[PDB]
């Protein structure tokens, strides 16, 4: 037959009675001391009432089902963090913790790129502020004429409605013909083509090969400055302190050393014109 | 078109960059080449020509050289499958 | 070859090319005249705002109106690096697009 | 490097072997910060880095740094590509059921504990309890427990009992399963039940047991307490333009399962009742249900979307998983396209590349040739050499392409020669420049036509695409031997108008020396093209083994066939040249070219014929103008008779003379009696109306009319439309099917009225709406061929096998339309074949029938021959090469390797676009034999027949049958046996209006029983009309004497009894309804009496049910043992076909339906191949009644049928390629020894034979009998479950093949494609050999 997992709920939950208002004074009393006998007949009589608080945020981002079971974790928080000595009422008191749940539930498990509980209260009033100014008068939705009405700067209004996420599917059919994907068409920044592989590891070898058709001592002032030849980066007084032993005899030989591969890489087809344009 | 872009999960040629993707080599032609013998030339159209990481890179590699015999390896889109049929609870490995 | 210099058959087809610039979280994109990594033959045909004029022949890879992007932490390799050097061309932080 | 892909359930100890670590929290990335969050789906800590070389915090970023990993912040240095192959895992606090191993066609869990698949769902929702060991309790493991029995257990019992709810009692169930106790206890229970409702349930549960116990499967994993992690790379969350993110369907998936996941681990510490936290499991089950597959009983997440998702199992099914998509298409580089054009110029193996094409697809060919020249330093500096387009690069590009083949193919591939390969030619252009000759295996027009291109880049490649994939190679068809590459019809016509004699002309009567004066007389203008001259010509001849002998004769031809000679090759005579040269004379010219001269001196011979052909057809400038559609003038006296002769019917149409159907068929058959008569008129006019003048004189000629020649010579244009043109149009068809009264009496060149045009469009768009679906059934078709005759090979050189089927023409009506020259050509002998005489034999031993041997069988009158076939071979696990034979693109038979299976299904599929009685007569002359035909000759000199399974033949005076006829029962036989006959006079006679009765002896009979007023009744016609004894019907007869039948009793004329020889029972037959009996009560003839006369889709849906072997909507009634039949009650509702067997003593009764009129009649004796009821007849009581040589007669020649009216023809071998793998499933008919009542395959059945034979067991009682499968079924019976996947359910054969630990190995085709291996047909052949002898030896 016809069988769902959410009347299955239901109906388990409606054989309880009601507990009596003025039979949860021995019960919450007995709580405080430690016993499974109070506790347990305390929440299954709340359990009527999860559903009609559940049931109000309707078309939100969590279920019907997920929207029940995290106000049931507010009532054990309730019931063991309470205080009987004021005697004016007790299901006032559950109803408070259940109903706060849910807001902390339902905007931490509702977009995939999670939102800090700082930042995620203040962008609902962007969002309820918006709302009611679009429907004034034949009024279009704009992010220039709700800076006035909020009284905020023009770059922080732009922030905070683009820090909505709102992320897409990329297994969607792109169009009216379901035959291609989005995923299919994407492509890649990291990894590169064969080719452009190839180049630039055939240049890397090329850097490396050029530098041992000079002097011995001109190769190891330029492999310690821009690090190739296994090195770190560092500074012209870092070289000039220790192996350098030097303050401008070092700045000497650097610019000529450079101007040495200058004439070296236009004579092997390699101009400036084009790899530097 | 002999190389370009490629796709993010599966490793195959495609467009977007003023350039288009590449021909679509369907059954139909599978069973054209496997009418004949050309076993090699099957076995190149299928892993060295799309979904190798290893195999497209080292190819190149080798035209420039002078040489070229193969680069088998192991077809993208055959190691894909493999995470996800494990992802589903059925084991799956080669015996070899 | 009398249907061909005749210019029987010859059509003439209009063809568009749009630039749009949006508002990048690092930074806004602004149509300019100043292109990294490039020359006085590709930068002749512009103009002071950063468009080609009208009626100007336009070969295949010419470019046609000056967009650059920022960008950060871009990482450089330092086996680039050194061949800037080479030639002297200063280090900018705006991507070619 | 590894082989014998193996499957199977993944154990919880094994799943966190994949894992790298545990996602604990659900989110992915930071809001602030575009990095991977620790513990969650994306995190760089369990799977790989992001960046290459680069951790998270930044501590290491060098290559120095593999195995050091940060501590802070940062992560296992490694490649940032290894995030496609970590893994991570959820530790479930609740256990979890798969679905997949649930909810499926079998309850692979309910099967496993006993249970229902709906009490099953009802336990793993809290619902309902179950008891787990039962003991000394008062309830049986298989009864449930309800939330108001389950409290009483605890109250009368208290010791021994426990029982549970939800997932961990299905755990707990499976733990204590006692595997090897469980079928002990199944093994003593199946015999003792004989009901076949019981057999097929604890079998199919047997056979599950032992599956879990070798494969190592416990049933413990069935139910899953850790799931996997997906691979983050494969689930990407990648950016888009704006900032705006784009993440997949599983992302949402798995943190829907870390959401309830922590939630149900908070909740059991907080000690929460039993109440709150069973709801809270039951959301977990559903949650992980969803992520696996999507459409069961869980209906999946639906937020903000129109499709519902795509979870794990949509990306492996659903016509769009990842393993499908591929079979069907894949991206491939060093591709590219463009339109075709002509090239004349270009020789066979050369086609056109144009340079902007070659410098992209041969870049990397370039960049290593200007580095090896030093032109180039490096492969950055030789990149912008190509950008500038340098003039040293075209020389460098010229020099890669010289002996570079490329591969040409169009778009719709459906035979082999889709895809041939060429040596690219530089042309100025972007036209792909393709050779004329090649168009027509291409099938490819100059109308925009696309053509693909592809570069072989190994050598391995380069030389399978120049000794196998060329060109010049495949000059034959795959399917025929007939030449594919033959001169269209601009080349047909060139050297037709050549070869075209001439009355009178320029130059005529003139004697030449030699074939060089007759050029050089024909280029000065002095000599005709075709004028009759002599030229004398030195000719060689090839007929001579071995010797090139010349000869020099004189002959008379024109001046046109001189020139032809010049091009054809020594060893062909002159007299090949001497005819008209007509499309159908130059394919016959160049097939016996291939089999004297070679290859080599054919591939330059039809090269000249195509520069010969289009020399000559521009020279003579032929058009078609409004004057070349010459009508008769006899036209309109045909057209203004035949509407006369409509005129005075439609006066009789308003005078009730005739009818409306009456005068349907008088004017349909009198308007296609005009066409006829105008079309006969049109070809006369046509043909013979050029005149000519010879020293005086008005002599015609063959007509040298453009419309005439173009129709002659075979070029373009038949005799249907040629008719449309000169002639009337004719009568057109109607959508409805019927037909119009008024026919088209206009043609194209006067011109159509406004009805009459409006009536063409019916049947023109009727041909367009075809042709969508020609495409649409006939790859159909084609796909389901290649699915099943796949795996078949030639493997074995040689069998060893004498079994073969016999060949023999196709004798059926006038002439034979098919002589053995054609059904033998290619095929090796199986048994030796006999002259008439004796000790002398043709065939030595089993041998290739080339064009030499078919001679040789023509000039002898041997009529049969045995060959071997596919469908006989005995090689296991493929086909031998001396059973296929040597019809291919080649001269010899075929080679080791060759998938011929696979240019089986090509050769068939192809040509499916082009799909959509009273007397006998002796036609020729010559002696008459009958064949299984028994006859009593009667007292008048005439033969009367009692059976139908033979046949009436026309023997040849050299002793070949080259006329068959059938006659039904009773047919009056005139001419007697042995007799020669006169062509054109009858021999026998038939009644197929009513059938006739015969008699075994003669004597006084009469009619018991027949009153004239219940069984029959006295009729009487007009004027004594009718005087006999007529039957009456059985519903006419009255309800007391409906169970009397009138029976006729035969008694001798002295008295005595007689008893026919054989048969015990008398010859005692009941008369039916309407029957009337000649001879009188008491007198009747010597023989041949008749008491009692008994009164009486097409195209390519033809070959595709033909080919599953599907029963049709009547099929027909035949016997099953060789007896004397008889008829049973027929006032029941159903008709008892009695059979008595007259040699055997085995009684067997069937019943048959009462709507399907029977033809044999009560006291006849019938064979075993005899047919009863008419009717077409289904392919599998064929197999069984008669065998396997009857039914490969039936299924080739009845697939032949189809292809033979459209034209187009095809090889047996192709059809029987087929045919062997539909017939290799066996059944077994007796059980004992197998496992299940059904049947396994005939290869494992034989191998099992020969161990039981010669081992223990002296007999082998576990016979089998052969069944026929379709291409449907057929193909599900794979060992393999990787191929299974492709065309099958994909969710379906994971289930069967996991539980099973089904190791499959890639001996085959389809497996080696997906997974990347070489294929074991062709060139890798070699490479999976060497790898067999040396794995299994040393
Ligand atoms: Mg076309
Ligand atoms: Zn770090
Ligand atoms: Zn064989």
């Amino acid at each position: 037959r016809a069988l769902d997992a959410t009347q299955l709920y239901l109906n388990e939950i409606g054989f309880s009675p009601l507990l009596t208002p003025e039979e949860e004074v021995h019960f919450a009393r007995l709580a405080q001391k430690g016993d499974p006998a109070g506790r347990k007949r305390m929440i299954e009589s709340n359990l009527r009432l999860v559903v009609k608080i559940a049931r109000r945020y309707v078309n939100r981002g969590l279920s019907l089902l997920d929207l029940i079971e995290e106000g049931n974790l507010g009532l054990i928080r309730a019931v063991e963090k309470f205080d009987p000595e004021r005697g004016f009422r007790f299901s006032t008191y559950a109803t408070w913790w259940i109903r706060q749940t849910i807001e902390r539930a339902i905007m931490n498990q509702t977009r995939t790129i999670r939102l800090p509980i700082h930042v995620v209260k203040e962008l609902n009033v962007y969002l309820r502020a918006a709302r009611e100014l679009t429907h004034k008068l034949d009024h279009e939705p704009s992010p220039e004429e709700i800076a006035n009405l909020l009284e905020k700067p023009v770059a922080e209004v732009k922030r905070m409605l683009g820090l909505n996420e709102r992320v897409t599917s990329v297994d969607v059919s792109l169009g009216p013909d379901s035959d291609k994907t989005l995923l299919d068409t994407l492509t890649d920044d990291r990894p590169t083509d064969p080719c452009e592989l190839l180049q630039d590891d055939d240049l890397s070898e090329s850097i490396d090969q050029w530098l041992t058709e000079l002097t011995d001592k001109q190769r190891e002032v330029v492999i310690r400055r821009f690090g190739l030849r296994g090195h770190e980066s560092s500074t012209l007084e870092e070289v000039g302190q220790e192996i350098g032993l030097t303050r401008e005899r070092v700045r000497q030989i650097q610019v000529e050393a450079l101007k040495r591969l200058r004439e070296i890489l236009e004579k092997n087809g390699l101009s400036s014109d084009a790899l530097f344009q | 078109r002999s190389t370009g872009s490629y796709s993010l999960v599966t490793q195959q040629p495609l467009g977007g960059k003023a350039q288009f993707g590449g021909q679509r080599f369907g059954e139909m032609e599978v069973w054209a080449l496997e009418a004949y013998g050309a076993a090699y030339t099957l076995q190149e159209m299928l892993t060295v020509k799309s979904d190798d990481v290893n195999g497209r890179t080292k190819m190149y590699k080798n035209i420039v050289d002078g040489d070229h015999r193969m680069e088998a390896g192991m077809p993208e889109s055959f190691n894909v499958l493999i995470k996800e049929i494990r992802s589903l609870g059925i084991d799956i490995e080669l015996e070899t | 070859e009398r249907v061909v210099q005749e210019d029987r058959f010859t059509t003439i087809h209009i063809q568009e090319l749009t630039c749009v610039a949006r508002d990048t979280k690092l930074g806004p994109e602004e149509i300019t005249a100043d292109i990294p990594n490039v020359g006085e033959a590709a930068l002749n045909k512009l103009d002071e705002a950063g468009i080609v004029y009208v009626g100007a022949e336009v070969q295949a890879g010419d470019i046609l109106v000056g967009k650059v992007t920022p960008k950060g932490e871009t990482q450089l390799t330092p086996e680039e690096k050194l061949l800037r050097a080479i030639f002297g061309e200063k280090a900018s932080d705006v991507k070619d697009t | 490097e590894f082989d014998a892909i193996r499957i199977g359930l993944a154990s919880p100890e094994m799943i966190r072997s994949w894992s790298f670590g545990e996602v604990k929290k659900p989110e992915t990335i930071n809001y602030r910060t575009f990095k991977p969050e620790r513990d969650g789906l994306f995190c760089a800590k369990i799977f790989g880095p992001v960046k290459d070389y680069e951790c998270l915090c930044g501590k290491y970023k060098r290559l120095k740094h593999r195995g050091v990993i940060c501590e802070k912040c940062g992560v296992e240095v490694a490649l940032a590509k290894v995030r496609r192959e970590r893994m991570g895992h959820i530790e479930l606090a609740s256990p979890v059921a798969h679905i997949w191993f649930l909810k499926s066609l079998p309850s692979r869990i309910g099967l496993l504990l006993d249970m229902t698949l709906r009490d099953i769902e009802r336990v793993l929702y809290f619902e309902s309890y179950v008891v787990i060991d039962p003991g000394m309790t008062t309830l049986e493991k298989g009864q449930l427990l309800n939330d108001e029995q389950y409290f009483e257990a605890l109250e009368e019992f208290g010791d021994d009992f426990d029982a549970r709810m939800g997932a961990e009692a299905v755990h707990e169930l499976l733990n204590a399963i006692d595997l090897e106790h469980e079928i002990g206890r199944l093994r003593e229970e199946i015999p003792q039940t004989n009901s076949e409702t019981k057999i097929k349930k604890l079998s199919k549960r047997l056979k599950l047991m032992e599956a879990f116990q070798g494969s190592g499967n416990k049933p413990e994993w069935m139910v899953l307490t850790v799931l996997p992690v997906l691979p983050p790379d494969l689930r990407p969350l990648v950016p888009l333009d704006g900032g705006r993110f784009a993440t997949s369907d599983l992302n949402d998936l798995y943190r829907r399962v870390i959401n309830r996941n922590n939630r149900l681990k908070r909740l059991l510490d907080l000690a929460a009742p039993d109440i709150i936290v069973r709801n809270e499991k039951r959301m977990l089950q559903e949650a992980v249900d969803a992520l696996l597959d999507n459409g069961r009983r869980g209906r999946a997440i639906t937020g903000s979307n129109k499709r519902p998702l795509k979870s794990l199992a949509d990306m492996i099914k659903g016509k769009q998983g990842r393993f499908r998509q591929n079979l069907l298409g894949k991206r491939v580089d060093y591709s590219g396209r463009s339109v075709i054009t002509v090239g004349p110029t270009l020789r066979l193996h050369q086609c056109g590349l144009p340079k902007k094409m070659a410098l992209e697809l041969f870049k990397p060919f370039i960049f290593g040739k200007l580095e090896g020249r030093g032109m180039a330093t490096t492969i950055k500096a030789a990149k912008k050499m190509v950008e500038r387009e340098l003039p040293e690069v075209w020389d460098v590009l010229a020099e890669v392409i010289r002996e570079h083949p490329v591969l040409l193919n169009r778009a719709p591939t459906l035979h082999r020669l889709g895809i041939q390969a060429f040596e690219p030619v530089l042309i100025e252009g972007k036209a792909i420049q393709l050779h004329p000759l090649v168009c027509a295996a291409y099938n490819a027009d100059f109308d925009g036509d696309q053509m693909a291109v592809h570069v072989p880049l190994t050598l391995e490649a380069q030389l399978e695409a120049r000794a196998l994939m060329m060109s010049t190679n495949n000059i034959l068809s795959p399917a025929n031997g007939e030449p594919i590459i033959v001169p269209s019809q601009d080349v047909v016509m060139g050297l037709y108008y050549m070869t075209r004699e001439a009355i009178n002309a320029k130059g005529e009567g003139m004697a030449f020396a030699d074939l060089q004066e007759v050029d050089r007389a024909y280029r000065s203008g002095q000599a005709s093209l075709h004028a009759r001259v002599k030229v004398r010509i030195n000719e060689k001849i090839k007929g001579e083994d071995g010797q090139l002998t010349a000869n020099t004769r004189i002959v008379d031809t024109t001046v046109g066939r001189a020139l032809l000679f010049q091009v054809v090759p020594a060893g062909l005579p002159f007299d090949v040249v001497n005819q008209s040269m007509k499309k159908k004379a130059i394919s016959k010219l160049i097939n016996h070219c291939y089999r004297v001269v070679g290859l080599k001196d054919t591939v330059i011979f039809a090269d000249q014929l195509m520069y010969t052909g289009f020399a000559y057809s521009t020279i003579s400038g032929v058009s078609i103008g409004v004057n070349d559609f010459v009508i008769p003038d006899e036209k309109a006296r045909i057209i203004n008779a035949a509407t006369d002769e409509v005129k005075e019917i439609e006066s009789q149409y308003a005078s009730g003379l005739v009818t409306q159907g009456e005068k349907y068929n008088k004017v349909i058959d009198l308007w296609s009696k005009a066409n006829d008569e105008v079309s006969k008129a049109m070809m006369a006019n046509l043909s013979k109306e050029k005149v000519v003048d010879r020293e005086g004189k008005e002599v015609d000629q063959e007509s040298f009319n453009s419309m005439y020649m173009m129709a002659d010579s075979g070029a373009r244009g038949s005799a249907a439309q040629i008719r449309q043109l000169a002639g009337m149009r004719g009568l057109m068809a109607k959508p409805d099917g019927s037909i119009i009264e008024t026919p088209i009496t206009a043609n194209f060149r006067e011109g159509l009225n406004v009805l009459q045009y409006f009536i063409s469009t019916h049947g023109a768009r009727k041909g367009l709406a075809d042709t969508a679906l020609k495409t649409a059934n006939s790859g159909y078709l084609t796909r389901r061929l290649v699915d099943v005759a796949q795996d078949l090979v030639v493997t074995e050189i040689d069998c060893g096998t004498e079994h073969g089927l016999l060949m023999s023409p196709h004798i059926e009506g006038g002439d034979v339309v098919e002589p053995l020259g054609e059904r033998v050509l290619g095929r090796v002998i199986a048994r030796d074949v006999f002259k008439p005489g004796s000790d002398e034999v043709i065939v030595p031993a089993g041998t290739l029938i080339d064009e030499k041997w078919v001679d040789f069988l023509e000039v002898m009158s041997v009529d049969e021959v045995v060959v071997r076939s596919p469908i006989t071979c005995e090689t296991r696990h493929g086909i031998c090469a001396m059973c296929y034979g040597r019809d291919l693109a080649r001269g010899h038979r075929v080679n080791i390797g060759e998938a011929v299976g696979v240019i089986a299904a090509q050769s068939i599929g192809e040509p499916g676009t082009q799909l959509t009685a009273d007397n006998v007569q002796v036609k020729n002359g010559g002696t008459i034999r009958l064949h299984n035909l028994k006859h009593v000759v009667r007292a008048d000199g005439a033969l009367v027949a009692v059976s139908r399974s033979g046949e009436l033949a026309v023997a040849d005076d050299f002793g070949r049958e080259r006329e068959r006829y059938k006659l039904p029962y009773g047919a009056v036989i005139s001419v007697k046996e042995g007799d020669k006959v006169d062509p054109g006079a009858i021999v026998a006679k038939w009644d197929p209006h009513t059938h006739p009765i015969v008699t075994e002896v003669d004597g006084t009979v009469a009619f018991v029983g027949m009153e004239e007023g219940i069984t029959v009744k006295r009729q009487t016609d007009e004027l004594t009309g009718l005087t006999n004894i007529e039957v009456m019907d059985p519903k006419d007869r009255p309800a007391a004497g409906k169970d009397i039948r009138p029976a006729v009793k035969l008694i001798d004329a002295a008295g005595k009894d007689l008893l026919l020889p054989g048969t015990d029972v008398p010859a005692q037959y009941f008369l039916p309804a309407n029957a009337l009996v000649n001879l009188t009560d008491g007198a009747k003839v010597s023989i041949g009496d008749v008491v009692a006369r008994i009164p009486q889709t097409g195209g390519l849906p033809r070959v595709a049910d033909l080919f599953e072997a599907r029963r049709p909507k009547e099929p027909s009634i035949l016997a099953e043992i060789s007896g004397t039949i008889s008829f049973g009650k027929e006032t029941k509702g159903k008709r008892r076909l009695v059979i008595t067997p007259n040699d055997g003593s085995d009684p067997y009764e069937e019943l048959i339906p009462k709507w399907r009129h029977l033809n044999v009649f009560e006291g006849e004796q019938v064979n075993r191949g005899e047919v009863i009821s008419d009717g077409p007849s289904n392919p599998h009581d064929i197999l069984r009644l008669l065998g396997v040589s009857s039914l490969a007669k039936y299924i080739v020649n009845e697939i032949q049928d189809v292809y033979r009216l459209q034209g187009v023809k095809i090889n047996d071998k192709h059809i029987e390629t087929i045919l062997r793998q539909m017939l290799r499933k066996v059944e077994v008919s007796e059980s004992g020894d197998s496992s299940f009542i059904k049947g396994d395959q005939v290869e494992l059945t034989q191998v099992l034979e020969e161990n039981e034979q010669l081992g223990t067991e002296d007999k082998f009682p576990a016979k089998y009998e052969r069944v026929l499968l379709g291409i449907t079924k057929a193909s599900l019976s794979t060992e393999s479950f990787i191929s299974a996947a492709s065309f099958q359910e994909t969710t379906r054969v994971l289930t069967e093949a996991a539980v099973t630990g089904k190791r499959d190995f890639l001996r085959g085709l389809k497996e080696n494609v997906v997974v990347g291996r070489l294929i074991p047909a062709g060139t890798g052949l070699a490479y999976h050999s060497e790898r067999k002898r040396q794995r299994d030896l040393g």
